[PDB]
């Protein structure tokens, strides 16, 4: 002791958190577009009529 | 803790003085015993009626209570319910111990231990 | 991450720190005494009559 308690330092305990990909596995296709917007076209053709 | 200090200044890293305890060459005798109240380091202990290690105090009741005799110098601090090892023999320093009030001078402190293995003497 | 409109400058995120732990060992002293009361009597691995 005396003026101050001596020490030995052991190694730093680094817990590192992550957040891995689970919902991105159904989003495989990548588009890097420089335009403004993305347009879609959905068409239902009901045929089952007597 | 958070911020540094940018300005110029001074300060002490610390200061230290040794604490000498022994004054002679008598043999050292120790025993642990169950404490009864708060006990500092190198405070003179007594024993109460129940057999616990109450720290020493004269002027106790009519009848001189068994707290009036003093038995041992404690060695390491403890609380009520934590048993204490204490010295029962040796020749000790006069000033490094922990006394209390009305027991100030050199003569009364040796008159505490006029008989035992423990002897109280000055350093030089 | 914070959503910031592409005109304005953007938000500022804070950080964190760290802590410590210090420990100190205990100390142990068992012992014995060896008087002549424990040397003199017979150990079991010894014949009868004489020793």
């Amino acid at each position: 002791a005396g003026l101050y308690t001596t020490y030995q330092l052991l190694e730093v305990q680094r817990k590192l958190k992550t957040l891995p990909a689970f919902f991105l596995q159904w989003f495989p296709r990548q588009i890097n577009f420089q335009e403004d917007m993305i347009a879609f076209d959905k068409v239902i053709q009901d045929v089952t009529r007597v | 803790t958070s911020l540094p200090n940018y300005l110029a200044g001074n300060g002490d890293l610390g200061s230290w003085e040794p604490t000498q305890i022994f004054a002679g060459e008598a043999d050292i005798v120790t025993e642990g015993g169950a404490a009864g109240a708060d006990i500092e380091i190198y405070q003179v202990i007594a024993k109460n009626a129940a057999g616990a290690m109450v720290p020493h105090d004269p002027t106790a009741t009519e009848v001189p209570a068994p707290q009036s005799v003093a038995i041992g110098i404690a060695a390491q601090p403890a609380k009520s319910g934590q048993n204490v090892p204490y010295y029962i023999g040796g020749v000790f320093n006069h000033a490094a111990l922990g006394w209390h009030a009305s027991l100030d001078t050199l003569a009364k402190r040796q008159a505490v231990f006029d008989r035992t293995n423990i002897h109280i003497g000055n350093l030089y | 991450a914070p959503f910031v409109a592409p005109n304005v400058q953007g938000r500022v995120i804070k950080e964190s720190g760290y802590n410590t732990k210090t420990f100190k060992p205990a100390y142990v002293k068992p012992k014995h005494v060896i008087d002549p009361n424990m040397i003199i009597p017979r150990q079991p691995g010894e014949a009868l009559g004489t020793g």
